């Protein structure tokens, strides 16, 4: 019973990760922030 | 401006360099020629 | 001259870089392109189009 | 010759919503898959666009006030609308913009013409030659000291001709886009981008603009050339550009496919 529960839990974890594009946001935020900052810096070259 | 070791010594402003990797200068390819391209004209302006 | 680090000035746009034959398709009124961060990255030649 | 003829019916003009129409390329910069925000003289979405009729009788060509920028649209197939005339006085005192686009040429002459109070173009048709030619050119009395000249190729209720006329920094910019229109009484809701046609460097003060239409008297008018005429059907729409910030969506090919009025 414990082995079956463990296997089912792992499968459900994979399904939740695959069918939800909002679980990894803690990483995505970081990436976005870095990219946004870089973009802002570059755009600051076009100011009088 | 003798060899990379001397440039590292100058960058660190010390005669003794510890083991490691140090950034000393920037490598940049200088331009070779000049290019001018403009629409075909054959008439001078009426400054006269 | 192409495939060389060269200065250039096309219809007033002056810069330094390497010019290469591109695959972009400009509309027949535009003169030069730009990047997402407003950086010149493509120019139409004023003679050969 | 100047002719002042009015036999049209009197009724107040109609109004409509501009919808997602009248967007032009602000600059000549190529962009691919980039959402670019600009602050230019644009036509607000669903604006109060004035509708003018030229049905057979209507020939309403009023002296509309050309504010900062003017949008203009026309669906027609008889080519009644030929050109537009701009100016602050419409008199031989000050320079007046004048454009005439018949089927054969496009004519731009920036002169201070002595404008007739009812400018128009007269086309007479005969069965034997089967040709529609313009007999009377009465939009002005005389050339009257032209200061600018330009002639180019002609621009070509089933076709839609959308123009935007904007005057800034001594430059008169025309943006046009020809599109096939299926509806015959109202602007379509589809999105269309107007490409620049020509930046004519005129640099005159313009406050009032007018449109030049044409008559097609062939054999249905028995009257003199002061009260009797006949023509086809035409409808045109006049909007006003305002300082607006627009979000323009460029596709990978460089053409604007969507826009947002902030
Ligand atoms: C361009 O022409 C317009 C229209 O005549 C001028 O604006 C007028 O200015 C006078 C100044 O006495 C006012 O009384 C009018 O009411 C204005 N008319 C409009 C429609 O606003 C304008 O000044 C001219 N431009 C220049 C630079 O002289
Ligand atoms: C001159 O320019 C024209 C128009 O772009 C072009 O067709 C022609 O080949 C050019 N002649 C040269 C570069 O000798
Ligand atoms: C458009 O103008 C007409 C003029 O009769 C007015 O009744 C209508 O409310 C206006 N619509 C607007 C401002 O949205
Ligand atoms: C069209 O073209 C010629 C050349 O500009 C011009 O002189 C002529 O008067 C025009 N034709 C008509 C019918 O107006
Ligand atoms: C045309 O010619 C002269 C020279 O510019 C000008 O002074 C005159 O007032 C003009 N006349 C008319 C009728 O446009
Ligand atoms: C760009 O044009 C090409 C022409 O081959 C077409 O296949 C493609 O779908 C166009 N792209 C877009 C985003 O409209």
């Amino acid at each position: 019973l414990i082995a079956n529960q463990f296997n089912s839990a792992i499968g459900k974890i994979q399904d939740s990760l695959s069918s939800t594009p909002s679980a990894l946001g803690k990483l995505q935020d970081v990436v976005n922030q870095n990219a946004q900052a870089l973009n802002t810096l570059v755009k600051q070259l076009s100011s009088n | 401006a003798l060899d990379p070791l001397s440039e590292t010594k100058c960058t660190l402003k010390s005669f003794t360099v510890e083991k490691g990797i140090y950034q000393t200068s920037n490598f940049r390819v200088q331009p070779t020629e000049s290019i001018v391209r403009f629409p075909n004209i054959t008439n001078l302006c009426p400054f006269g | 001259v192409k495939n060389k680090c060269v200065n250039f000035n096309f219809n007033g746009l002056t810069g330094t870089g390497v010019l290469t034959e591109s695959n972009k398709k400009f509309l027949p009124f535009q003169q030069f392109g730009r990047d997402i961060a407003d950086t010149t990255d493509a120019v139409r030649d004023p003679q050969t189009l | 010759q100047c002719v002042n003829l009015t036999t049209r019916t009197q009724l107040p003009p109609a109004y409509t919503n501009s919808f997602t129409r009248g967007v032009y390329y602000p600059d000549k910069v190529f962009r691919s898959s980039v959402l670019h925000s600009t602050q230019d003289l644009f036509l607000p979405f669903f604006s109060n666009v004035t509708w003018f009729h030229a049905i057979h009788k209507r020939f309403d060509n009023p002296v509309l006030p050309f504010n900062d920028g003017v949008y203009f649209a026309s669906t027609e197939k008889s080519n009644i609308i030929r050109g537009w005339i701009f100016g602050t006085t419409l008199d031989s005192k000050t320079q007046s913009l004048l454009i005439v686009n018949n089927a054969t040429n496009v004519v731009i002459k920036v002169c201070e013409f002595q404008f007739c109070n009812d400018p128009f173009l007269g086309v007479y048709y005969h069965k034997n030659n089967k040709s529609w030619m313009e007999s009377e050119f009465r939009v002005y009395s005389s050339a009257n000291n032209c200061t600018f000249e330009y002639v180019s190729q002609p621009f070509l209720f089933k076709n839609l001709r959308e123009f935007v006329f904007k005057n800034i920094d001594g430059y008169f910019k025309i943006y046009s886009k020809h599109t096939p229109i299926n509806l015959v009484r109202d602007l379509p809701q589809g999105f269309s981008a107007l490409e620049p046609l020509v930046d004519l460097p005129i640099g005159i003060n313009i406050t009032r603009f007018q449109t030049l239409l044409a008559l097609h008297r062939s054999y249905l008018t028995p009257g003199d050339s002061s009260s009797g005429w006949t023509a086809g059907a035409a409808a045109y729409y006049v909007g006003y550009l305002q300082p607006r910030t627009f979000l323009l969506k460029y596709n990978e090919n460089g053409t604007i496919t969507d826009a947002v009025d902030c």
